[PDB]
């Protein structure tokens, strides 16, 4: 506190010392089960380790990667920094500035970008023109690889969305693992490893179905470390901007009235956004389009099918129109 | 079902409250005057010399 | 207690620096930031202030805008082919002064 | 005990320090358009200029 000298009010305002806390919990149980008849194990299965165990371990490993990806992508971000594909560096400088303004330490920061963000970095004239970036032995042109920008290295991942990047301090996300113990009644099983996580394997024969059932499991838990006031400042999200969407294939003709066509929509960055667009048909009687991209034209004629995609930056939804001639 | 009495144990993994660095005190003129005791109203009257014109 | 008093004194100094009777404010244009600092040098020299013992303390936004500036990002426009304003986000010296980044002062000042 | 002083000139003008401010041309509310869940629902608004300064 503060007060004035010679002040006849000789009082002191005591300060307070309050400690805070959060909580980390085990919540999830990641497994991969299989079942085999006696005929399959006797005849069809020739190499058990190569045909059964290794694919099971790989499946559990990919499931754990997707678990971590859902933790990172699903964390509470107050706002997303929009990367302009023509000018990408200001977005990353802004991300570093946001991390600095929250007093996040400058070390142990990891930047993981999607494929589309990395391609936009390579396509950027900042890195490609060898005079806006120095770098005479041009790498964004002869190798399509940027690597470092705005003070952070780039890690390319296919688990996270293509048009999104995440810059996080090490203390932002916490994973915890636990290997279930093989009980006393269980047949003595093995223990495998997926990306350094010890998985429990277990086999049990069921007389009723004349078969064998295998289970490869682990207990998992995850946490996003928030601050005392509830804000999340240790991780920062960036999303690549989109300005127009186009339906691949252009105007097309259906094979028949019973026929179906699966539409794909791509933004100007080239990201597959068909899982984020709303599909509508101008002529409902002649043709109907599903919400997931499927197009069915029941009646002969012509229909104008529109895909509406609200962009990452918001505003009016980008509309792409296609013409369907149903025979 | 089965009920177990288990402690609620507190940990400390190195997640501290974020605070800024202090850089300002080193960049500002500190203590050119020290004898505030021994002056009226705790005031030192710094003198700026005179200049004239031709 | 010691940390609280130290931060309180830093806030004291920050209020002293920020609350001074500044006659005019030089508006940094984030698209072209160098002329603002050259103008600050011109104003301080025209007041016959000695060129030594000068300190430049910028906020977070000012340093970020210096890094974002095409004058410093593009290596043709600034020399500096290592491009420390692109690979890093660090602009360290411009207009003859060294930059000191502080979180105590306002971000855009 | 602490004291501070700004050294002004003999005419009262302050010339020994210069402040610069970063221009702002547009302010945007974090979160953009929104719809409240209920009437009791309260939302804290953060406004950022084009330089990303919390104004």
């Amino acid at each position: 506190n503060r007060r004035d000298l010679r002040d006849p009010d000789r009082t002191v305002i005591a300060s307070e010392l309050v400690e805070h806390s959060f909580g980390v919990t085990l919540d999830k149980h990641v497994y991969a089960a299989l079942k085999f008849t006696d005929e399959q194990r006797t005849l069809d299965i020739r190499d058990y380790t190569k045909q059964v165990l290794m694919p099971q371990v790989s499946a559990v490993a990919y499931e754990l990667e997707d678990y971590i990806a859902e933790l990172i992508e699903g964390a509470p971000y107050e706002e997303t920094i929009l990367i302009d594909p023509a000018d990408t560096v200001p977005a990353f400088i802004t991300a570093d500035q946001r991390m600095g303004e929250a007093n996040v330490p400058t070390d142990s920061r990891r930047l993981v970008v999607g494929s589309a963000v990395a391609a936009a970095l390579a396509k950027d004239k900042q890195f490609r023109h060898a005079d806006w970036s120095g770098d005479q032995a041009n790498a964004a042109l002869r190798e399509a690889h940027v690597g470092r920008l705005a003070g952070m290295n780039v890690i390319r991942s296919n688990a996270i969305a293509p048009d999104k990047a995440y810059l996080w301090h090490r203390t932002a996300f916490i994973l915890a693992y636990r290997t279930p113990v093989v009980p006393e009644g269980a047949k003595a099983g093995a223990s495998f490893s997926a990306n350094g996580v010890a998985l429990r394997w277990l086999a049990d024969y069921d007389y009723s179905q004349l078969g064998d059932r295998t289970l490869l499991d682990v207990f998992t838990g995850r946490k996003v470390v928030t601050e005392v006031d509830g804000s999340f400042v240790r991780a920062v999200e960036l999303q690549l901007q989109a300005s127009s969407i186009t339906i691949v294939g252009g105007a097309f003709a259906l094979a028949t009235t019973t026929g179906t066509k699966q539409l794909k929509v791509r933004d100007d960055n080239g990201t597959d956004v068909t899982a984020r667009c709303t599909f509508a048909s101008s002529a409902g009687t002649k043709a109907t389009v599903s919400a997931a991209g499927l197009v069915t034209g029941v009646a002969a004629g012509t229909a104008d099918i529109t895909a509406s995609y609200v962009p990452p930056q918001g505003g009016t939804a980008k509309t792409a129109t296609v013409t369907v001639t149903v025979p | 079902a089965h009920i177990f009495v288990k402690p609620e144990l507190v940990a400390e993994i190195g997640v501290k409250q974020l605070q800024r660095e202090i850089v300002l005190p080193g960049l500002v003129w500190t203590n050119p005057l020290t004898d505030f005791g021994g002056s009226k109203n705790d005031t030192i009257t710094v003198r700026v010399p005179a200049i004239t014109t031709a």
